[PDB]
DNA sequence: ATCGGATGTATATATCTGACACGTGCCTGGAGACTAGGGAGTAATCCCCTTGGCGGTTAAAACGCGGGGGACAGCGCGTACGTGCGTTTAAGCGGTGCTAGAGCTGTCTACGACCAATTGAGCGGCCTCGGCACCGGGATTCTCGA
DNA sequence: TCGAGAATCCCGGTGCCGAGGCCGCTCAATTGGTCGTAGACAGCTCTAGCACCGCTTAAACGCACGTACGCGCTGTCCCCCGCGTTTTAACCGCCAAGGGGATTACTCCCTAGTCTCCAGGCACGTGTCAGATATATACATCCGAT
């Protein structure tokens, strides 16, 4: 049985931001928790929305949506360039 | 002349009875539709919605003013004050 | 005394009405007398009085004065304002706006009356739902009209069009609706703007407290309106008592409508046509029966063990609402069943339990009133128990369905020997000249309903007797209220007075009419300080012969031993009563 | 296709209403300030709600903001209203 | 037939494959688009960078090579639209916030 | 091969296929069991009962044969563990339960 | 297009308790979108229990707990009773 | 297993300790009281929600996650446990 | 003459200390032999995982705190200095807690 | 003190009108019926983790207490806020009229689901050296009587 | 106001254990394929929202007037904070022993998926009646004067 988790992800995060700092296991525990919050609720969005306008699949579109009702102010300008960006540069590679 | 105070515990009875919108309409549709321009340009309300956002509104605002005035009374004065409200929307932690 | 007050008000009274163009001499200054109905009125001719009464009303506005027409109801009132206005018509070559407006149900009445008379004229009517009237509304709006017509409802609807243009006179029917100036109608013809002149009926003027000469009165002229406290004077006055409310009024029943004569009026039948055959004024005592005795003498502690004094509290002590709260009934049955004591509680039901079935006997076709709608029920109960041929007509009974019972009860084989009502709760007008026997209930506050609950029946064309009794118990709170309205029937009595001096403008009539009524009042002040099969039967004799048929029922029901009025011991009833009562 | 420019309506709220709202509430006596204080707090309030309705609109590719739309704003924001449809 | 991971593909050091995953094994909806999971896995490594970021900076200040948990509050709380959005999170090993009402203070 | 509902085979008042139709098409989980719709529609039907029965009495007792939201409002807020459950609801043209400080009564 | 509604079903409950009493149309929305929302809620607590254990399947032993975690007080031990029942003539015909 | 007055453990000094890092200034005596009143209350919540999703699956043991999804559930969202 | 601090003082060096540190404020057996006491009315005869008292006790404690937080606000709204059994009652009113 | 005027209040009226109820017709979503199989359930074996029992160490809780600073209650005052009346204006409503845009429908078509094969990344074991706890010791500063 | 003493920081040393860096290595990634269908998009209709007018009229507003309350002070009283010494009860370390989870392979049947086949629910209708408002009759309250 193994368990499965982000901290290899956000460690590698981390070394891009401060390539000289370690990250105690505990506050590892923490952004795990918390990144596989912020899935459920940007999830949860995406679903509650498709299901109004009675689109039967999630898209890129949604998401997008859910993202700037749940982001308080500038975290929406940013994180919706940032995935914008993400999405253009996969498409077009 | 009544006694200054008793024409509002005559208020109080009354409203406290009935259901009626309190907002008047056109002024509270201007304002929301004011509001609106920030966001999006040229929208369109259905009626009903605006009756909702009316709703919403005095059923907010009157829980708001039920709670104030707990916290004005527990100050042993009877009146309400800015400082009032304030402290009522930091506890709840409304912002 | 207050005369010469009067007297500058004979100045500066018309003074006034200078301003909105004894007092007989000046208040009839312009007289203009014509003996015959008009021209264009059609259809017959007017009585002697009643072409003498539209001669009257002309004289009112000739001298340009508004006034009241008190005549007693089935005299031709409506005619006659007819008359009046088609003379206003023709002879005055006046034409223009008449406001008129009337109670609904008589507003059909009305359109036939200028169906009749006076086709000559435009007679706007009023109904069904705002669409005819946007039709009609914008087809006044041109300033086409001759007569309009409709009633207090779309007074307050249209109140917006009609008060908007102009009119000439204002015809009020009904007008004691006008009793209480606080009424929405009675100020909103002051939102209405005006028509040039004003004209009121009724069909009887009301409580001796008199805001009702105040608030009608007034309304006559803005002038009187002015000088209501000016009423006030002989209103506190009139309002020891030899020299008192008699020396003093002697004249001032006078002085008070002798200085009114000219402007007001009234007529009796038994004036006029006199052909009322009969009929009898009677009344009963009952006993309190003791269950309604026990605690229910005691709602004073009551009275904070709930409610109300007048209503709940009192008039359910009165044989009226056995166990309206109904928990009463389940200490006798909770299936709602047929037994005695549930009926026997009250002097109504148990009274009628022993009266009635002679009546069964004798076939004479009984009325029955009330206020309170509710009694109707063990009524009911109570008649089907005995199996009876009854109907009732409550305040739910609609128009048509009004007419139905009616036409079946006045079809002239109708089994149904009794009718029930509530007097007020649908009294309007009425006639059932079938009916040979009326029997009142409980309080009815004020006799004028009472009056509306005889003139159901007597009403010329019924050739029998009519016998009345009105039901009391003794040792009750309704003879409280009953003496209070007895009160009333007196001094309302000198009101009556009031419109016979000023009724016939006569004098030696006038003076007999105080030595009368100024006598009744000698007698009844000094009458002032069980059920007996035989006496009941005589009671109900109207001959001998039915001393006769009545005692052949003594045959049986003397032999036969009659369900008795009093519940004596059930001591969990006394004190659950008391839990209930005080519940 | 007028020119739309709306300034100063949150004067539409008038110290005449808001003191009726005071009522409802309980509220006795009023002080003299509270009538700015509440211009500031509804306005916010509005501001949150009408922004998650938009949103929920241009999403949907409207230009207009049905009542359902609304009722998901509130009910985003923690206040369920009910009588509106769903 | 050599294979690129679609994390790689798009530049993002998020897991795009276990998104994707997830979002199906979830039942989240009936269908997934493509786009959505890149779309969705930019945007967590958006805001893990920033709570990572601040937290690193706060834990320098105290003179730390090594972050922990009261790091993680400081950087939340003291930042505001985290806060805002973090609102009703609780932090085991948080602490508070050094915070004292200026009326308590001896005067 | 005659039909016989659902709902009444329990005996319900609520369109047990209805339900069983909204558990899968909203995606609730990948399979419903069959016990499930019926064990739902009874819960709603009880507490439907519950506030049409209270705002059924209040109305009564405010003399009307016809209820109105006024009504629905008095029958929760004035019964307590509704009030527990519906806590944060709304109900457009509620209204206020009467209610005064005692404080602010004079004396 | 015909929407869709509880109004008859609450309506025929209402007769059962109040036999005499109409309801009006807006206090029927209400009911509605009362009931809606129950729904929601119960059924969104089913599927977060059935994910955690890792059934797959709703079943009724869920639905169950949900209701003895979202309803207060007594209306846990009369609901979960009601449906009880209700589940046993089911089945038992 | 019977345990009784342990709320007692509860400590006027420990509550005075929370109260400290709240910023609290001084205490007033009664208050000892009427937070154990509180915090017995909350337990009792969260403690229910973790029961019952325990015995749900079928479990003789409360692990941490159970907890995590009580306080979930109740508006109050934990980190840090998993 | 011995030394002593204004009173008041020691208090203003105790938030100083604890608002800074992390270290949780409840002894652990007392806390843990509540945790079971209550455990027991719901169903007998459990286990804890320690995780999971550690859990409560977190939460726990991170609830009183901001608890005392809020409470303090009102008590100092009041121009008292020191919080009341009548101040956390408000508090937990306004909230809606209870 | 009365007491007057405005407010509820118990039964009853008269009507007015728009909104609810019963309905007739129609359509498709729900029931009946059958099949496949995979999730679910249940033995069976294993062992990691909870619980109990222990004997120590001591930090921390309990208890006492003098004293002092806060609570709290009084209160004189002056002033902003209730009331209300007279004047104004903008809301409410009914109307007209236009049309941007909601809402539905028929094809489309890209495209996501499914599957089989391929394969490398991501996760369990497994070390290690250094970041960091901790201690003691002087340096500094911060409170509290002058 | 300086001076003393307790509080607290700093620095340097010490000792440890977990953050982290690698190593296999299973399996969940990714490629690479069809295919059935969600949904885009013209494309059409009509409806509901906007604009504007003119109208009663009920508000909103401005205002002067007075007094109830917010408040600043004060002084009385006392309940809580700052520090003893006492007592214990948590803590930590240690152990064993066993249940309760977890895993594992096995059977089987409940749900999904189709396929017809209706009658239950929905949409439009034309009606009756419940609320609405004005009226009739008392008495009782209340309150803000006497």
């Amino acid at each position: 049985t193994r368990k499965e988790s982000y901290a290899i992800y956000v460690y590698k995060v981390l070394k891009q931001v401060h390539p000289d700092t370690g990250i105690s296991s505990k506050a590892m525990s923490i952004m795990n928790s918390f990144v596989n919050d912020v899935f459920e609720r940007i999830a949860g969005e995406a679903s509650r929305l498709a299901h109004y306008n009675k689109r039967s699949t999630i898209t890129s579109r949604e998401i997008q949506t859910a993202v700037r009702l749940l982001l308080p102010g500038e975290l929406a300008k940013h994180a919706v360039s940032e995935g914008t960006k993400a999405v253009t540069k996969y498409t077009s590679a | 002349r009544y006694r200054p105070g008793t024409v509002a515990l005559r208020e109080i009875r009354r409203y406290q009875k009935s259901t009626e919108l309190l907002i008047r309409k056109l002024p509270f549709q201007r304002l929301v539709r004011e509001i609106a321009q920030d966001f999006k340009t040229d929208l369109r309300f259905q009626s009903s919605a605006v009756m909702a956002l009316q709703e919403a509104s005095e059923a907010y605002l009157v829980g708001l003013f039920e709670d104030t005035n707990l916290c004005a009374i527990h100050a042993k004065r009877v009146t309400i004050m800015p400082k009032d409200i304030q402290l009522a929307r930091r506890i709840r932690g409304e912002r | 005394l207050l005369d010469q007050t009067k007297d500058t008000r004979i100045t500066h009274l018309l003074r006034q009405t200078n301003a909105f163009l004894d007092y007989y001499n000046v208040a009839h200054r312009i007289k203009e007398d014509i003996k015959k109905q008009p021209s264009i009125l059609v259809g017959g001719t007017l009585k002697d009085y009643q072409i003498k009464g539209l001669q009257w009303m002309v004289s009112l506005f000739n001298n340009h004065l508004n006034g009241i027409l008190a005549d007693e109801m089935g005299l031709g009132k409506t005619i006659q304002t007819i008359s009046l206005l088609t003379y206003l018509y023709e002879m005055k070559n006046i034409r223009g706006p008449y406001l008129v407006i009337v109670p609904l149900s008589t507003l059909s009445n009305w359109s036939s009356e200028f169906a009749k008379w006076a086709p000559t004229l435009r007679t706007i009517s009023f109904k069904g739902s705002p669409n005819e009237r946007k039709a009609k509304q914008a087809k006044i709006r041109a300033g086409e009209f001759d007569v309009v017509l409709t009633t207090f409802e779309y007074i307050i609807k249209e109140r917006a069009l009609l008060s908007k243009v102009k009119w000439v006179h204002m015809i009020i029917d009904e007008g004691h609706r006008m009793k209480n100036a606080q009424s929405k109608l009675s100020l909103t013809l002051n939102t209405h703007y005006h028509a040039d002149y004003r004209l009121i009926l009724t069909g009887t003027p009301l409580q001796n407290n008199l805001p009702e000469l105040w608030a009608l009165l007034n309304f006559v002229l803005p002038k009187i309106f002015n000088s209501v406290k000016s009423f006030d004077e002989w209103f506190n006055t009139p309002f020891d008592k030899i020299e008192l409310s008699e020396e003093e009024t002697l004249l001032v029943i006078r002085r008070l409508h002798k200085v009114l004569r000219p402007f007001l009026l009234r007529r009796l039948k038994k004036d006029v046509e006199k052909e009322l055959p009969d009929k009898v004024e009677k009344v009963v005592k009952c006993k309190m029966s003791a269950l309604q005795q026990i605690m229910y003498q005691q709602m004073l502690k009551y009275r904070r063990l709930r409610g109300f004094n007048n209503q709940i509290m009192q008039l359910k002590k009165i044989c009226n609402h056995p166990f309206v709260f109904e928990e009463v009934e389940d200490q006798i049955n909770p299936t709602r069943e047929t037994n005695d004591d549930i009926w026997r509680v009250a002097g109504k039901f148990e009274l009628l339990d022993r009266i009635l079935p002679k009546l069964k006997a004798t076939g004479h076709r009984v009325l029955i009133f009330f206020q309170m709608t509710q009694i109707m029920d063990i009524m009911e109960d109570f008649l089907r128990y005995i199996n009876i041929k009854y109907l009732r007509l409550d305040g739910h009974t609609k128009s048509d369905e009004r007419s139905e019972l009616l036409r079946l009860f006045n079809a002239p084989d109708s089994e149904y020997l009794c009718f029930i009502l509530s007097t007020r709760a649908g009294g309007l007008g009425l006639n059932l000249q079938t009916a040979d026997t009326v029997i009142i209930f409980d309080t009815d506050w004020n006799p004028h309903q009472d009056l509306q609950a005889q003139d159901r029946a007597h009403r010329i064309g019924q050739k029998n007797e009519v016998r009345i009794l009105r039901l009391i118990t003794t040792n009750s709170v309704e003879e409280v209220i009953l003496e209070r309205a007895y009160k009333k029937l007196d001094i309302d009595g000198k009101v009556i007075q009031a419109g016979k001096f000023d009724n016939k403008s006569t004098s030696e009539e006038q003076e007999a009419l105080l030595r009368s009524l100024l006598d009744a009042e000698e007698e009844r002040r000094k009458k002032r300080e069980e059920l007996k099969d035989s006496e009941i039967n005589e009671i109900l004799a109207r001959n001998d012969e039915e001393m006769a048929v009545l005692t052949r029922m003594d045959e049986d029901r003397s032999k036969k031993e009659e369900k008795s009025r009093l519940l004596e011991k059930k001591r969990e009833e006394s004190e659950s009563a008391a839990v209930y009562n005080g519940r | 296709r007028h020119r739309k420019v709306l300034r100063d309506n949150i004067q539409g709220i008038t110290k005449p209403a808001i003191r009726r709202l005071a009522r409802r509430g309980g509220v006795k006596r009023i002080s003299g300030l509270i009538y700015e204080e509440t211009r500031g707090v509804l306005k916010v309030f509005l501001e949150n709600v009408i922004r998650d309705a938009v949103t929920y609109t241009e999403h949907a590719k409207r230009k207009t903001v049905t009542a359902m739309d609304v009722v998901y704003a509130l009910k985003r924001q923690g206040r369920t209203l009910y009588g509106f449809g769903g | 037939a050599k294979a690129k991971t679609r994390s790689s593909r798009a530049g993002l050091q998020f897991p795009v494959g276990r998104v994707h995953r997830l979002l199906r094994k979830g039942n989240y909806a009936e269908r997934v688009g493509a786009g959505a999971p890149v779309y969705l896995a930019a945007v967590l490594e958006y805001l893990t960078a920033e709570i990572l970021e601040l937290a690193g900076n706060a834990a320098r200040d105290n003179k730390k090579t090594r972050i922990i948990p009261r790091h993680l509050q400081l950087a939340v709380r003291n930042d505001e639209e985290l806060n805002k959005l973090l609102g009703r999170v609780t932090i085991a090993q948080g602490g508070v916030l050094p915070n004292i009402q200026s009326v308590l203070l001896p005067k």
